[PDB]
């Protein structure tokens, strides 16, 4: 839950190191519920977003 | 348009399609489990069954054949579709929900009567529209119509 | 389709009255409606459409807001509960075995 | 053949399910074989139910309609092949169809 944000492999800053970040994330997503069609996507993706907030 | 008969069919169509995917989760009681478990990590209040029940892979008495992975996450994703078909039925119905005219209307029943055809195809159609092995000859695809 | 279509509307009416197919036997006389006496055996069904239709008032006003989660729970219960009976399906070669004999 | 049975005009003292759930079933005899013995060499189709009387057929050609597996091998031997395989029991009505 912290590792990943005070421990970076790069800077947090870095342009090509976000950009990365970003592919690999949606990659897990779609992967995710990809793997688990009988979940609901919306349940999951509304129950994150509102962690996140 | 009677919106009865609308709405009707609409409950009658739902009622096939939790049949069907019951079925399925009847034959192989993985495809429910599965989920479940994983659901039980995202949403912690989700009841889960006897773990006992997961490992014999039963539901009750009878312990079902296990099933390899491309046919468990086959048919989920095609109940996936099925439960997509009945939120949608579910949405149209929801936006949807005397003699002289009863007398009005058997008359007009009366029109093309000779109309020589067997009509075995609503329920039949349908019913076989969701059910396993819908498309080879007897017993080669397991994916529905 | 004709057969279909007078047991559904004479079921439609029959929904929400019982007494407007009661007064059309009477006025009209035909032997169309004759799937009104049980002993037509299409009657039976017929007793099913408008208990649908009966059911069909019965939320009127009342939407359904079920969701993914629930319907399956549902199903894996209707699964359940028809597993529940399965020593009911073994009596049959009996009335073969009758045949046998008598042949 | 399209055989005809009793409406209701009879059957409605024996009703005990004593093999009422029987129907009718059909054989082929050999004319070897009769009460007077005097001519034969030929086969009857022969169709019997419990009250009424036995009924037969002669089949001088030696094979008609004898198929090649009809449908895909389902054991219910019921009686015999020939029964399962080309017989029909309309028990509402009463009538009996066989070919």
């Amino acid at each position: 839950d912290e590792k990943y944000l005070l421990t970076p492999p790069m800077d947090r800053k870095n342009d090509r190191y976000m950009a990365f970040l970003l592919k690999l994330s949606k990659y897990v997503e779609t992967f995710f519920f990809k793997s688990y069609a009988l979940l609901d996507a919306a349940a999951v993706e509304n129950l994150i977003k509102s962690d996140f907030e | 348009m009677n919106l009865l008969e609308t709405r009707r069919s609409l409950l009658e169509e739902m009622e096939i399609i939790e049949n069907a995917i019951a079925e399925r989760i009847q034959r192989n009681p993985e495809l429910y489990y599965h989920y479940i478990q994983e659901s039980s990590k995202v949403f912690p209040d989700t009841k889960l069954p006897r773990s006992s029940l997961i490992a014999e892979n039963k539901i009750y008495k009878f312990k079902k054949v296990k099933r390899k992975r491309k046919q468990i996450i086959l048919q989920q994703h095609e109940i996936n579709i099925f439960l997509r078909d009945y939120q949608e039925k579910q949405q149209t119905f929801n936006k949807i929900n005397f003699e002289r005219k009863l007398q009005q209307l058997e008359k007009e029943l009366k029109n093309e009567d000779e109309n020589f055809e067997l009509d075995i195809n609503s329920k039949k159609d349908k019913y076989a529209l969701f059910s396993s092995s819908s498309d080879p000859s007897r017993r080669t695809n397991i994916l529905s119509d | 389709r004709r057969d279909m279509e007078v047991i559904k509307l004479t079921a439609r009416y029959y929904a929400k009255d019982k007494s407007i197919v009661e007064q059309m036997i009477s006025k009209d006389g035909e032997a169309r409606l004759n799937f009104m006496n049980s002993s037509h055996p299409l009657h039976k069904t017929f007793t099913d459409f408008v208990a649908q239709y009966k059911r069909v008032y019965s939320f009127t006003g009342q939407e359904i807001k079920k969701s993914k989660r629930t319907i399956l729970d549902n199903c894996f219960e209707r699964t359940q509960y028809w597993e529940f009976e399965k020593d009911k399906d073994r009596e049959h070669d009996k009335l073969v075995e009758l045949c046998k004999i008598q042949f | 053949i399209q055989v005809n049975y009793s409406s209701e005009v009879k059957e409605n003292s024996v009703d005990s399910d004593d093999k009422a759930k029987v129907p009718p079933l059909i054989r082929i005899v050999s004319g070897l074989e009769l009460s007077d013995t005097k001519q034969k060499g030929k086969k009857f189709l022969v169709i019997a139910y419990e009250p009424f009387e036995n009924i037969a057929i002669e089949l001088p050609p030696n094979e008609i309609l004898f198929s090649e597996n009809n449908d895909m091998d389902n054991n219910n031997d019921g009686v015999d092949e020939l029964n399962k395989k080309c017989t029909f029991w309309d028990a509402i009505s009463k009538l009996y169809y066989v070919q």
